[PDB]
């Protein structure tokens, strides 16, 4: 519960992080332990090193036609205040 | 090139022809239609009811007399000079070949290869019930758009007719509708040239780029009004029924 | 001018439209590419002799392989050597087109450079001619980064075929189409 955190924080900290060092922070012994987790966690990694290609979950379905609807929103916006324009009665 | 004039007068009256002579989808109600032909862009004065006959059971068998315009130009004359002749209509809503030997009559009769013009008795469905052609050559025929003038004089009883943005959206499909299909109409009707003449200018869509950014650069300003849009409604109303209730809610005197 | 009308003999016809298709040949053009070969001077023309190179030029007018065509020359082609250039010319604008007519659908433009440029199976020195010319190929639009290794480009691309964009329309067409209809919703009704 500790090191997800850290995990994240280093995740966070470093797109790439010496396999070594995750380790470290992760006050593992074996890498294998830290290994699972990182591709637990389905980081990318390469010889010694824990990476971070996508240190996040950009994307990945909803939160969405709100929040980036272009005109969209700005249309319903712009609906909208056509309706500040429209509920003005 | 010429591309017209329309009078409404005409169109009108075009109809009332159709009515008048109850033309119906077997027939189309032809006429004079008038104008000066002259300039790039030709008018539309007036026209008239060719008393005519048609047939499609064979195809250049109908019947019509100019002798009509004959007189007609005559007291149109006597009328106007600016008459002159610029074409003339049919109903339709669609051409007939026969046309194209009914074209060629008036093309005695007109300063220019004179001017076709279709109705829609029926009006059905959009922007003009309406067409108008001038022969060509392989033949041609083509429309050139057209439009009405002012006649302000007509748009003042017109305006005694009648009595924001969403449609405008509306025709978003419609063309696109039929075009995609009017390929597959051609391609499967055929299974011509034009499409790939449209094909091109296809890529003028996914064009947009960080100019984009302009857009948002804009749009912001445009909502700074915002504030100000309402503000005054903001300070305007909510500080008004405080100077009259006051007064009022506390008048109450006697 | 003929196609309505003027019976004729084959000698005339084939070769004049011979002579017409070696004339497109010296044209050579504004490709061409494709041409009135769909018109009935094709069987008539080809058929044999040039007009079997003149059939496999139309070939050369999308194969673009110098010796499916530098194997047949014969002195009247080679007479004017320039279809080698013209060739060169072909392949490049031949590569282009569809390049410009299809790779990018997407607003298609970039084609930028080399290797895409290369993808014309005619390499990065001539990109930096062929490619680099661009009205002076008589044709491109646009212009170069050369350092990104990116031509800028634009349209005179036209063509007479069919085939596919027919797809692509109405998607786009359709979407914001769509989504209209979400906005389109209450806007005016609401």
């Amino acid at each position: 519960a500790i090191r997800d955190e850290i995990a994240k924080n280093t995740e966070l900290s470093y797109d790439f992080l010496p396999l070594s060092n995750i380790k470290a922070l992760l006050f593992f012994n074996n890498e294998k332990e830290t290994e699972k987790f990182a591709l637990e966690r389905n980081w990318p990694i390469v010889n010694s090193k824990v990476y971070f290609n996508n240190q996040s979950k950009e994307k990945a379905d909803y939160e969405d036609e709100m929040m980036h609807e272009e005109d969209q929103k700005t249309n319903i916006i712009e609906k909208a205040m056509d309706y500040a324009i429209s509920i003005e009665n | 090139h010429e591309k017209v004039t329309i009078a409404p007068l005409v169109l009108l009256s075009a109809l009332d022809h159709y009515e008048r002579t109850q033309t119906k989808e077997n027939k189309r109600c032809v006429g004079v239609i008038l104008g000066d032909a002259n300039s790039s862009t030709i008018r539309v004065t007036n026209s008239f009811a060719l008393p005519f006959e048609e047939d499609e059971k064979n195809s250049d068998v109908w019947f019509l007399d100019h002798n009509y315009i004959e007189n007609m130009n005559e007291m149109c004359k006597k009328i106007n000079a600016k008459e002159k002749l610029i074409g003339w209509y049919h109903s339709g809503p669609k051409l007939r070949a026969s046309d194209l030997k009914i074209n060629e009559l008036f093309k005695k009769y007109t300063q220019n290869n004179p001017l076709l013009l279709i109705v829609d008795v029926k009006q059905q469905g959009v922007g003009l019930p309406t067409d108008a052609y001038v022969a060509i050559e392989e033949k041609t025929f083509l429309h050139l758009p057209c439009t009405i003038e002012a006649e302000e004089a007509e748009e003042i009883g017109v305006e005694h007719l009648l009595r924001i943005r969403l449609t405008n959206q509306l025709k978003s499909l419609k063309g696109l509708q039929s075009k995609l299909k009017d390929v597959v109409e051609y391609l499967d009707k055929v299974i011509h040239t034009i499409l790939g003449k449209l094909q091109d200018v296809f890529n003028l869509n996914n064009l947009q780029k960080a100019l984009t950014v302009k857009t948002n650069d804009e749009l912001m300003v445009i909502y700074i009004s915002n504030l100000v849009r309402s503000i005054i409604a903001f300070d305007d109303l909510i500080e008004n029924k405080i100077q009259n209730k006051k007064i009022q809610e506390q008048r109450v005197k006697d | 001018t003929l196609e309505p009308s003027t019976s004729i003999t084959l000698a005339e016809r084939q070769q004049l439209a011979y002579d017409l298709s070696i004339s497109a040949l010296l044209g050579d053009k504004i490709y061409n590419f494709g041409e009135l070969l769909h018109h009935p001077i094709m069987e008539t023309i080809v058929n044999d002799s040039n007009y079997d190179w003149l059939f496999q030029l139309l070939n050369a007018l999308t194969v673009g392989d110098f010796d499916k065509f530098d194997s047949l020359i014969k002195v009247q082609i080679s007479k004017i050597p320039i279809l080698a250039q013209h060739e060169s010319f072909l392949r490049q604008k031949i590569c282009l087109m569809t390049l410009i007519e299809t790779v990018f659908v997407k607003n298609i433009r970039m084609l930028s450079f080399e290797d895409i440029s290369k993808a014309t199976h005619l390499p990065k020195d001539n990109v930096e001619h062929l490619v680099m010319r661009a009205i002076s190929l008589g044709l491109l639009k646009g212009s170069i980064d050369q350092v990104n290794e990116l031509v800028t480009i634009s349209w005179v691309q036209p063509r007479i075929i069919s085939g596919d964009q027919i797809t692509k329309m109405k998607d786009r067409l359709v979407e914001w189409n769509d989504q209209v209809e979400k906005l389109g919703k209450k806007m005016e009704a609401r």
